[PDB]
RNA sequence: GCUUACGGCCAUACCACCCUGGAAAUGCCCGAUCUCAUCUGAACUCGGAAGUAAAGCAGGGUCGGGCCUGGUUAGUACUUGGAUGGGAGACCGCCUGGGAAUACCAGGUGCUGUAAGCUA
RNA sequence: GGCGGUACACCUGUCAAACGGUAACGCAGGUGUCCUAAGGCGAGCUCAGGGGGGACAGAAACCUCCCGUAGAGCAGAAGGGCAAAAGCUCGCUUGAUCUUGAUUUUCAGUAUGAGUACGGACCGCGAAAGCGGGGCCUCACGAUCCUUCCGGCUUUUGGGGUUUUAAGCGGGAGGUGUCAGAAAAGUUACCACAGGGAUAACUGGCUUGUGGCGGCCAAGCGUUCAUAGCGACGUCGCUUUUUGAUCCUUCGAUGUCGGCUCUUCCUAUCAUUGUGAAGCAGAAUUCACCAAGCGUUGGAUUGUUCACCCACUAACAGGGAA
RNA sequence: UAAUUAAAACAAAGCAUCGCGAAGGCCCUCGGCGGGUGUUGACGCGAUGUGAUUUCUGCCCAGUGCUCUGAAUGUCAAAGUGAAGAAAUUCAACGAAGCGCGGGUAAACGGCGGUCUUAAGGUAGCCAAAUGCCUCGUCAUCUAAU
RNA sequence: AACUAGCCCUGAAAAUGGAUGGCGCUGGAGCGUCGGGCCCAUACCCGGCCGUCGACGGCA
RNA sequence: GACCUGGGCAUAGGGGCGAAAGACUAAUCGAACCAUCUAGUAGCUGGUUCCCUCCGAAGUUUCCCUCAGGAUAGCUGGCGCUCGCCGAUCAAGCAGUUUUAUCCGGUAAAGCCAAUGACUAGAGGCACCUAUUCUCAAACUUUAAAUGGGUAAGAGGCCCGGCUCGCUGGCGCUGGAGCCGGGCGUGGAAUGCGACGCGCCUAGUGGGCCAUUUUUGGUAAGCAGAACUGGUGCUGCGGGAUGAACCGAACGCCGGGUUAAGGCGCCCGAUGCCGACGCUCAUCAGACCCCAUAAAAGGUG
């Protein structure tokens, strides 16, 4: 069978991108991670301290504890057929702010920006998102765009 | 007398039989594992307000 | 593996980092009047043969070295057992390494 | 050895002779270019291939036998300096053979399928559908001899092969209808058996060296 | 526009060669008494101001290498799902969706934050 | 099954099908160590390699210059990571220390092991920010009982007191490599029982490597002449009269080698009937076709199938039917 | 070997070794110093091997085993002895047989090699054997052929 | 004249007598491309009945 | 003659006796017979008794001197209970599904004129060196999918004010966190569904097998070992003649209707159509998933 090593199979996930080796850019160190914010988990082989396990590389959770160099994350991990809330300690070099909820917070502020206009104008502009509706009826002009006759080309070996 | 070693064949059908329930993130999540210095001052900020 | 005979480590009784005298720990003589020895002789007495297991298939080639750290304080000569990893060769005096030599 | 019916299909992953697969015997074919290989581009304009129609693996012995069959026919019909045969399949996939399974024994660590991973037996060339097996460049008037030389070498290969007279100029990657026009514009320079593509996007000193 | 201090992203910033530039500033430069420093005041450290563009540095140049971006490759390769499709098989076609990469071609080549200073 | 091996506790790459997981006596390897520094910290330095040079000095001694993305090194397997580092050198050191809980991995989400982030002590290094509670990361390890040692003004040694002793509490070590941890040599053809077609020794079935048989291509042999007869290098098949591979049927039994005997069947035809071909003059022989109607022997040796020999003969062909 | 093996197996005479002088050897019994050998006494009893006669019976005492010493240096129980301690206890000296050391012994178990070499290197003999895989050895003979 | 593609043919040999399932089918009962009609599953639709379940159900 | 034989005696079970065969010791001997301990134990075979109704598995995880067994988790059932509907898709909440947004990866492919490694050929320049070239990787990769994994799509939100702190600190607001109060529904993707809600107890199972695809060992196997999903075991029914697994479709007892897959010369329901066009002659024709073999190579059919 396989080995139960903590880094078995992490040859490529913990490696660094091509021509992106060396020291970690310091902007990643000066990012503030408060409690309850959504962060991604992407382990780096450069910082061998506070590494997340390979099962959390690519997962996303929220921060519950903040320390000097690391952050406590609550991550979901499916073991066999149950999903468990894992509290893992990961240094800030292996995490980053998740832009998943940023699209939601952008829409929340934009929803509150457009409904206060209704209280000042008297409209009911719908705020709900809608799937891609069927294409409406349109006229396709052929003034300077004549339909070109296409034909299957003969076979060439 | 050899047998079958390992299988995960029927497991997915057993997992979704009772459903794969996500962990219920209850309101006011617990404070176990937080920084003891942070919890010490937080318990001082609660006994004085 | 050689460790120096002197260690300035933390002394639990002095509550402060004090110099210590490092000494290799030895088991010591088994007491003929320990409770486990008293009942082992009571059980082995009489007829019945060997009543306890006799471990045979040993596999370890060496054992963990224990260091008897005795505090050099005249009023606080408190000892402390400090175990290190397994090593086949362990010396306490030792001669320090020299890089730029033959 | 074992007949080629047993190692015909690309059933296993490519198993090359490397640091891990040690003990591979030397492939049967060691020479891949024959004829007047030291010929210029304008000397052998025609090119004909032996294109493979099946996704199989050709043994190194078949590549060696078909090379000799094609080489001997080109010498007697076009002379020893009137062709340049290029076997374009190098046997890199190593095929394995299990032990000589016998009745029983008190040694050899096994008698049946116990520890069945076999030792390297030979080398084959995994060919794909549409992949060239052998290429022959000759003069324009030797087209009938090249088609026949490659047709005889198909019988030394399993599966189905096609003999296609390429539109490229010789062993290059440029069509005949565009080859002579690119030589006039100094975009191609003869480099050994083929040409070297010279773009208009380098130092201008290299452009002056051509004109 | 430029010169520095600290930077952010970390080659569109690198590399080679060529040319131009000193207003302030920078650099080279001038010394070893002190602090310090080595085999050696080269470096490091310290003291200084005779010279001002050789280098650094900056800005240009190259049908430049590299890098970056886009096009082409290509709806190609591959691939989700489907058939009582084909073929002896190897494999292949179609249906339903998703969709690459090199060669090749073209363009571009640092952007910018804080603070201080200067208009050759 | 035994022998071998350890796939029994672990680690790397792959297998593994771009989360994770994923098997085989899959593949390529590694482990039961090593290190008072090869741990910690600070400072300085830049490596591998190549080139130009320079008394002895040369392909390799040392000095020096230039180039050098690391192609070196980092104790070890491999992978990852690393350039004012994590490498080299140097001088100061014992964060390889003392403690509580949380937590990751293996996981049942148990223990142990190995890790991470903290908190509280006491320290090291640095001007300082800081860094460090071993080794750049992934491996290098062990329950109960017992023994032993250390630690505690703190327990019991009981009808009280004192003092030995003993017990206990907390933490190490002594080891279980079958590594969640019995204390353990054979033989049985004199054998027994419970069972097993979960599992061998027959046939049968699948497969056909191997054995047997037949084709394709045509280098070459055949004085000359590829194909009368042969067929190298290659390649496609067939057959189940070889042997294996497998373990599907049978272990509350399918009687086990050979011969004898006897019947029928197959043709991949030895002979005989009718033919074609020749490197067929005749004779003899060879190749091929329709074709299994008919025949295919008597003996020496060996239990022998299989051999070998003696003769005879139109020929003394090969097989199947548990 | 009743009821699958009548034999080359067992026994056998002969040969050889071993133990033992009786408070003994060998062996029996839960036990009596009870009992068998023994109503016996080494030309005997007891324990083994070999297997008539004839002819011989080689070499090896390293290993294992048996046996013999005690100018026996070690290892070494209980009890006894000394010392320390309130005592339990601890320590120390003393220290039988046996082991170890030394000698003998192979008609004791067994062994008896490719300049190397050990403990001795298979001697007299015999043989493709009831013993030789290779092997249906080679030659001769025996038969048309073995 | 070369090449190519369908069907057919050669390549193509096993043992009890035997297997497109059999009979047989050759303007077909074969092959390929298709049309219309038709045949019936414990499937679907409508209805009857049995029971189970549900009812945000009905009655003292 | 080491002869045969009666009777009387002696030796008794781990004992006897044995010219030795493990022979004999009352048809019993590699340890007699009888009774008892004893209903000895067995993870091992065998069997395990009425009906109907409802729900309905597992052959996988970890540990075990385990691998014919257990423990354990999962799957199963039963018992409920908390609610929701009642009391207005009120709205939440949920999902083996999409949508939107945001990340994660190094497999297919591709690449090697890019690194590591393998490999062919010339050419240029003063064996190398430079520019090209052929062919490759599972333990190589610049590049890089499809499918897939995670997260977010609101009142547990958003915004605002005050207060607390021993933590943090130039700056009681500098951070941070906590507490309290106030303001604002156009519940701010689609679809579906009462919450597969919260517990407790719990049997069986822990030999699986098969198919598409992916995939390892092997010449291959109705072989061995994996991955996803379905099936099967546990399942009958229509069709494939036959059949475990293929195809269709899953089942209370029925009538009518219509289909699926498959069929409609006859067996045998249905073409007993004035079916369309073509191909094809076989002195071994051909005749439809799985599937019951056929190839290379040939034909002036
Ligand atoms: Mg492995
Ligand atoms: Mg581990
Ligand atoms: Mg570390
Ligand atoms: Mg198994
Ligand atoms: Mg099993
Ligand atoms: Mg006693
Ligand atoms: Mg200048
Ligand atoms: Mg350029
Ligand atoms: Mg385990
Ligand atoms: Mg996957
Ligand atoms: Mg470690
Ligand atoms: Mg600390
Ligand atoms: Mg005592
Ligand atoms: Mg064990
Ligand atoms: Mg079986
Ligand atoms: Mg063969
Ligand atoms: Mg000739
Ligand atoms: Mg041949
Ligand atoms: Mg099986
Ligand atoms: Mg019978
Ligand atoms: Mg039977
Ligand atoms: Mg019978
Ligand atoms: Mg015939
Ligand atoms: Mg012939
Ligand atoms: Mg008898
Ligand atoms: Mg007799
Ligand atoms: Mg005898
Ligand atoms: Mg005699
Ligand atoms: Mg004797
Ligand atoms: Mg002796
Ligand atoms: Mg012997
Ligand atoms: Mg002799
Ligand atoms: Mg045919
Ligand atoms: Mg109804
Ligand atoms: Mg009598
Ligand atoms: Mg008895
Ligand atoms: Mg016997
Ligand atoms: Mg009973
Ligand atoms: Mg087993
Ligand atoms: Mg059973
Ligand atoms: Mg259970
Ligand atoms: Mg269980
Ligand atoms: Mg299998
Ligand atoms: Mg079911
Ligand atoms: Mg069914
Ligand atoms: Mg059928
Ligand atoms: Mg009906
Ligand atoms: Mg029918
Ligand atoms: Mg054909
Ligand atoms: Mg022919
Ligand atoms: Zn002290």
């Amino acid at each position: 069978t396989n080995t139960r090593g903590k880094r078995r199979g992490t040859r490529y996930m913990f490696a660094r991108p091509f021509r992106k080796h060396g020291p970690i850019p310091l902007s990643t160190y000066m990012r503030i991670y408060k409690k309850g914010d959504i962060v991604d988990i992407k382990g780096t082989g450069t910082i061998q301290k506070g590494m997340p396990h390979k099962c959390y590389h690519g997962k996303t959770g929220r921060v519950y504890n903040v320390t000097q160099h690391a952050v406590g994350i609550i991550v979901n991990k499916q073991v066999k057929g149950k999903i468990l809330a894992k509290r893992i300690n990961v240094r800030i070099e292996h995490i980053k702010h998740s832009k998943s909820r940023d699209s939601f917070l952008q829409r929340v502020k934009e929803n509150e920006k457009k409904k206060v206009e209704a209280k000042k104008e008297g409209t009911w502009i719908e705020l709900k998102r809608q799937p891609a509706a069927p294409r409406p009826a349109h006229f396709v002009s052929t003034k300077n765009n004549k339909p070109q006759l296409l034909e299957p080309i003969p076979y060439e070996f | 007398a050899k047998s079958k070693n390992h299988t995960t064949h029927n497991q997915s059908r057993k997992w979704h039989r009772n459903g794969i329930k996500k962990p219920r993130s209850q309101r006011y999540e617990s404070l176990k594992g937080v920084d003891p210095k942070f919890l010490r001052n937080m318990r001082f900020a609660k006994k004085h307000n | 593996v050689n460790v120096p005979k002197t260690r300035r480590t933390y002394c639990k009784k002095c509550k402060k980092h004090q110099p210590h005298k490092v000494t290799q720990y030895k088991k010591g003589k088994d007491s003929l009047y320990a409770q486990g020895k008293r009942r082992y002789d009571r059980k082995q007495s009489g007829y019945g043969g060997q009543t306890k297991p006799i471990f045979r298939k040993k596999a370890k080639t060496t054992k963990k070295i224990v260091l008897r750290l005795e505090c050099v304080e005249p009023n606080c000569r408190s000892k402390r057992m400090l175990a290190i990893k397994r090593c086949k060769h362990f010396e306490l005096g030792g001669d320090k390494k020299r890089k730029g030599q033959v | 050895r074992r007949p080629a019916r047993c190692y015909r299909y690309c059933k296993n992953k490519p198993y090359p002779k490397s640091r891990f697969c040690r003990g591979v015997p030397d492939p049967k074919i060691r020479i891949f270019d024959l004829g007047r290989k030291k010929a210029k581009v304008d000397e052998f304009p025609l090119c004909a291939h032996m294109v493979s129609d099946e996704y199989e693996q050709l043994s190194s012995e078949a590549l060696e036998a078909a090379r000799i069959c094609a080489n001997k026919y080109m010498v007697k019909t076009c002379g020893k300096d009137g062709f340049h045969i290029r076997v374009r399949l190098h046997p890199f996939h190593v095929i394995r053979i299990n032990k000589m399974l016998s009745c029983a024994g008190a040694d050899r660590l096994q008698t049946g399928m116990r520890g069945a991973f076999g030792k390297p037996q030979g080398t084959v060339a995994r060919v794909h559908i549409g992949q060239v097996i052998m290429s022959v460049r000759t003069k324009a008037q030797n087209k009938e001899h090249v088609i026949e030389a490659l047709r005889r070498a198909k019988f030394k290969f399993p599966g189905r092969q096609k003999i296609h007279v390429s539109k490229k100029y010789g062993f290059t990657k440029f069509n005949t209808c565009d080859f002579d026009n690119m030589l006039a514009e100094k975009r191609l320079i003869p480099d050994g058996c083929g040409v070297k593509y010279i773009p208009s996007r380098g130092p201008l000193s290299r452009w002056k060296a051509l004109h």
